[PDB]
């Protein structure tokens, strides 16, 4: 009577250990270097649901967030929004 | 020698007649190869190689150049005679002649290109020759591999792994040649030849990469991927119905699990083959290990399409054995075991049965298998901490701050204790493994190796985390441990 | 002294029974660093070479000069450890390359005596070592990965079991591979079956029939491995019962040193228990199996056999 | 051999009509013979009943289903 | 006109005439286990995975 | 008192004031409490049955309907009026976990 499904705890990302049990926007805020509106815009460009926890967001969406946030000019983020 | 003289004569050159004479010489080179079967010109065949290069250059010149009925017939017949000489040289080469083999294959390839740009029949004759070829070190390599040939394995690794159009016409002509009743039996004899021809992971239905094109004009080899998979499935069903052995059986099961299923169309016939392969249980100590990759195929099929296997975890209880520890597929079988036991409907009886079986296994199991089995036990107790009572009962531990009545009761309880676990009971729900503790894990604490002992101390210390990286602590071996300990 | 082959040729041009004294004189001269290090190198490799070549001389003319060489090795090892450990590591490398090229056809009684002299010489009680633990897992892989199909391999396993019995009488650890070796050798001895298919033995030709007297003048351990493992292809029932009682005595010795302290000796010994009860029901006169069952019955009556206290720690402040 | 036996018995134990269609799509007579060799008797009886209702519903389907 | 469904750390109440996500309960920590209304149609109870 | 469902029962539904259904394992057993015994049982399901519900006295030709979903997309409708006889079935591809009826 088995069943299979598609969770991660405290987890590492860009050498920052953020939890999977909070909201994803503020998880990217506690990633050091970027803040509230930057994390919000990064989630909006990564095209994820902003209400999921970080225990959700499978690794392909995760690396999408990584590549977008580490290639920020290459994803239409303006310079005045850049640091 | 005479071959080089004829070469120079044909190169300098009634030019058609001279070329015909040279072709007659290159066709008598088949008789020369027959003599070479006894001795390849004192075991060298350099003259044969020179004559082959000559015949290749002559065929090139003939294709570039050539009563038009008679002339064209003579030209085509000379080209076909050279090709037939090359094919017969590749076919009757029971003698392991690398240079002559390479020459025959290269001449065949060049003539095939010339025919595709000038003249499928040549291809099927080529495959008939390559499959009528046979060698002693080629037939049924039993230690590993499928067929340690020369000519078909080199033909595969520098001719078949390059051209998707040849791959399509390859499988379609194999369908035709299996409907051919005698060459069907030729394939049934050379079952391993296709196996060593197919394990190279770079076929047409693998869209991960692209293959180059041999002929300057492909005759619609991109017509249908499902047609390609139909050729695949027909060839594979015929070969799995015909003339199977044990090593070839394990090889086709490996290629079935990893490489075949992107190229396939009929997983129900695969399910029937796979359930026969998984229910294959005999007194053969070499054939009793097939259910590992058989269950691998069965479970990935069950994931792709909702099929069943009754008394599944009962069969897993039956299949967990020390022979799994002794065979070298326990890494992927433990990947399979993890995705089996990651279900959220299993119970305390099931996890207790499996953990006690693995506890007797780590009592008697080699240290590479020990470092495989520690992470699974750790993550299993972590996923179901409903069985921490077997790691420590709360009733059997003592404390000074309790009455002598309960002291004496604890003493009499420890006297009337009996270990109630049953090994021979095959029902994992019925094995009373909840009361049996792990003295075998206490022995794993009293192991001999330092790293294994420290993993046992990780068992003894309280479970603080849950991410143990089974894949990182999954593949280890004696030689790998030697390298790590030296480093 | 400058080269292995050179100093070996020197010792052979001398005399192998007096090569010990010759090398001792040379070493005394050299001692009266790099010279004695190369001497240690050639002396290790030369005594291993001698153990590979010849043992025709008896205890009164070969074991005495071998023990004198061993005493010279004791002196140079009390003086030197870095070069000895280095060439020990190179010996690990060369014997592992020999194994991976030929699984069975590139081993030596010289490697066995190398393991035994390492076990006698080093501080074997150490938990981690640059020499012992690599040699420990080499002895493990050596006793485990060999396709046990013949009595010379059985005797190889027996002398490895003796060496690790010394290892775990001075260190007191546990080997699941020596458990597996014991079960495999017992099953290949009584294959001649229905009760053990999980052991996965290799050979269906050797067994143990009912024509042994098992007296004391019947052959004891008496391990002349450099001769017995070379003539054991001639197979009487007395050589088989001697190697059987040899592995049984090393089994009982390993029990009496470490497995009484092993907490799961019960479940360690259950397959061996069914094997020995089959032995007694098959032969009905085996006194050393009877004593072993009596000792293990005492151990079952003596042990706690209680569920453990593994997840019991003190509350954090 | 290349049979479809357990899929036939599974469909007949749980009468899935899509699975019955996909398992009656085949026409290889050796596989037909080997199935109804290695099938259960009463399961083959209800298989004959399902064959009858499928032929009656789609008489055009009865072509390859005539030897079953 | 409505029904509740359990999902990943979430309880979702749908309507019937529109078949749309009407209410979202997301105050949980880990994934919920049960959702059950009362007979009065006002309170739902949500069994979670923290006890 | 208890009544034995040998395989793990995963659902229990008081279908009537006198009858109950044990939905668990491959089959499901419909018992009666007053007679303290299984009135019927149906084992027509492929996988382990994962959900079961009941609806009664509503606008339909069939008065009482019993739905049971069994981990295949396979949900099946019986009726206790016909001794829990097979009446209908839907099949969704993914293995169903929960079904419900208005």
């Amino acid at each position: 009577s088995l069943v299979v499904q598609e969770f991660q705890h405290i987890l590492r990302l860009l050498n920052t250990n953020v939890d999977g049990n909070i909201k994803i926007v503020y998880a990217l805020t506690t990633i050091k270097g970027v803040g509230r509106r930057y994390s919000n815009l990064v989630c909006k460009k990564a095209d994820v649901d902003l209400h999921k926890r970080a225990g959700e967001l499978t690794q392909e969406e995760l690396e999408r967030i990584v590549q977008i946030m580490q290639n920020p000019t290459h994803y239409k983020i303006p310079a005045w929004f850049l640091n | 020698m005479v071959l080089l003289i004829s070469e120079i004569k044909d190169i300098a050159k009634k030019q058609y007649n001279s070329i015909i004479k040279l072709i007659n010489e290159l066709v008598i080179p088949e008789n020369v190869t027959q003599l070479e079967e006894d001795e390849t010109e004192k075991n060298l065949r350099f003259l044969v190689m020179s004559l082959f290069q000559i015949f290749r250059k002559l065929f090139s010149r003939g294709d570039l150049t050539l009563l038009e009925k008679e002339q064209f017939v003579n030209w085509c017949r000379k080209v076909y005679e050279a090709f037939k000489t090359k094919l017969l040289a590749i076919i009757s080469d029971i003698p392991f002649e690398t240079s002559l083999g390479l020459d025959s294959l290269d001449v065949y390839l060049q003539l095939a290109e010339l025919e595709s740009t000038h003249f499928n029949k040549t291809f099927r004759k080529l495959i008939i020759a390559l499959w009528s070829s046979n060698m002693g070190e080629i037939e049924d390599v039993k230690s590993s591999g499928a067929s340690e040939n020369l000519i078909i394995v080199e033909f595969t690794e520098k001719y078949y792994t390059k051209f998707a159009d040849i791959q399509y016409y390859f499988q379609s002509e194999f369908n035709q040649l299996l409907e051919d009743p005698a060459y069907q039996d030729l394939l049934l004899k050379n079952v391993g030849k296709w196996l060593a021809l197919v394990n190279h992971d770079k076929h047409c239905s693998s869209v991960d990469a692209d293959l180059e094109i041999f002929v300057p004009n492909p005759p619609q080899a991109i017509e249908n991927e499902s047609k390609f998979k139909s050729n695949f499935e027909k060839n594979w069903l015929s070969l799995l119905n015909g003339q199977l052995s044990l090593q070839q059986y394990k090889s086709i099961l490996l290629i079935l699990h990893k490489r075949i299923i992107p190229h396939f169309h009929t997983p129900t016939k695969l399910m029937d083959f796979l359930t026969d392969s998984y229910n294959l249980q005999s007194s053969n100590k070499n054939a009793g290990v097939v259910p590992i990759l058989a269950l691998n195929g069965l479970f990935e099929l069950m994931k792709r399409f909702n099929l069943e296997y009754p008394n599944f975890y009962m069969k897993l209880y039956q299949i967990i054995n020390p022979d799994l520890m002794h065979v070298k597929y326990r890494a992927r079988f433990f990947r399979l075991m993890d995705v089996f036991l990651s279900s959220t409907h299993l119970s305390a009886h099931l996890v207790a049965s499996f953990i006690k079986k693995l506890a007797r296994l780590t009592l008697e199991s080699p240290p590479s298998a020990i470092v495989t089995v520690i992470p699974f036990i750790y993550n299993l107790i972590r996923k179901h901490p409903n069985c921490m009572i077997m790691l420590h009962n709360p009733a059997f531990i003592s404390n000074p701050f309790q009455t002598p009545d309960q002291v004496a009761n604890l003493k009499t309880l420890k006297e009337n204790y009996v270990d109630p676990f049953d090994v021979h009971e095959s029902d994992p729900e019925l094995t009373h493994a909840l009361d049996s503790s792990l003295w075998e894990l206490a022995s794993l604490m009293e192991h001999y190796h330092p790293n294994v002992a420290t993993l046992a101390k990780i068992f003894a210390q309280p479970f603080k985390k849950l991410s143990y990286n089974m894949e990182d602590f999954l593949d280890w071996n004696y030689d790998s441990l030697l390298n790590a300990e030296s480093s | 002294r400058t080269h292995d082959a050179l100093l070996d040729q020197v010792k052979k041009l001398d005399l192998d029974d007096h090569p010990k004294i010759v090398k001792n004189i040379i070493k005394a001269y050299q001692p009266k660093k790099e010279k004695l290090g190369k001497f240690t190198a050639v002396l290790l490799r030369h005594i291993i070479f001698l153990s590979n070549q010849n043992y025709l001389k008896n205890v009164q003319s070969f074991k005495r000069t071998q023990n004198a060489l061993i005493s010279i090795l004791k002196s140079l090892s009390e003086k030197y450890n870095r070069e000895l450990s280095e060439e020990c590591r190179d010996y690990i490398n060369e014997m592992q390359a020999r194994y991976k090229k030929n699984h069975f056809d590139a081993l030596s009684n010289g490697d066995l005596v190398f393991f035994s002299i390492i076990g006698i010489l080093f501080s074997t009680s150490d938990q981690y070592h640059l020499v012992i633990t690599p040699a420990l897992i080499l002895m493990s892989q050596f006793l485990e990965q060999i396709k046990f199909n013949s009595l010379k391999r059985i005797a190889f396993g027996a002398v490895l079991v003796r060496i690790v019995s010394q290892y775990q009488r001075i260190s007191k650890r546990y080997i699941p591979e020596v458990v597996y070796f014991f079960q495999k050798i017992l099953l290949t001895f009584i294959v001649e079956p229905l009760d053990f298919e999980n052991i996965r033995l290799d050979s269906y030709e050797l067994g143990l029939p009912l024509d042994v007297d098992f007296t004391k003048k019947r052959s004891t351990i008496i391990p002349l491995h450099t001769l017995s493992t070379m003539d054991t292809e001639a197979h009487p029932v007395d050589q088989c019962v001697s190697v059987l009682l040899n592995v049984m005595e090393s089994l009982d010795a390993t029990i009496s040193t470490v497995w009484k302290s092993l907490p799961a000796f019960n479940e360690i010994i259950l397959p061996i228990q069914q094997l020995l009860s089959a032995y007694t029901s098959k032969y009905s006169d085996f006194e050393k199996p009877r004593n072993i069952l009596n000792k293990v019955e005492k151990l079952t009556k003596f042990t706690e056999h209680i569920p453990l206290a593994l997840q019991n720690h003190k509350p954090v402040s | 051999t290349g049979t479809v036996t357990v899929i036939l018995s599974q469909a007949l134990q749980s009468n899935d009509h899509s699975l019955l269609e996909t398992v009656l799509n085949n026409r290889d007579e050796r596989v037909i013979r080997d199935t109804i060799f290695r099938l259960k008797p009463a399961l083959a009886v209800i298989l004959l009943e399902r064959l009858a209702e499928r032929i009656a519903r789609q008489t055009h389907r009865q072509g390859p289903l005539n030897v079953w | 006109h409505d029904f509740a469904v359990t999902s990943s750390t979430r309880v979702q109440i749908f309507s019937s005439r529109t078949r749309q996500v009407i209410k979202t309960f997301s105050r949980f920590k880990d994934v919920v286990y049960s959702a059950s209304f009362r007979s009065d149609g006002k309170l739902l109870c949500a069994g979670d995975a923290t006890g | 008192y208890s009544l034995n469902h040998d395989q793990p029962v995963e659902n229990v539904i008081a279908v009537s004031p006198t009858q109950i259904v044990s939905c668990g394992g491959n089959n499901f057993k419909v018992w009666d409490l007053t007679s303290n015994k299984k009135l019927y049982e149906r084992g027509n399901f492929n996988k382990a049955v994962t959900c079961l519900d009941y609806v009664e006295n509503f606008d339909s030709p069939m008065q009482s309907a019993l739905i049971a979903s069994s981990l295949d997309g396979h949900v099946k409708v019986f009726d206790p009026l016909d001794n829990f006889q097979v009446k209908f079935g839907w099949k969704f591809s993914g293995p169903v976990l929960s079904c419900a009826v208005s």
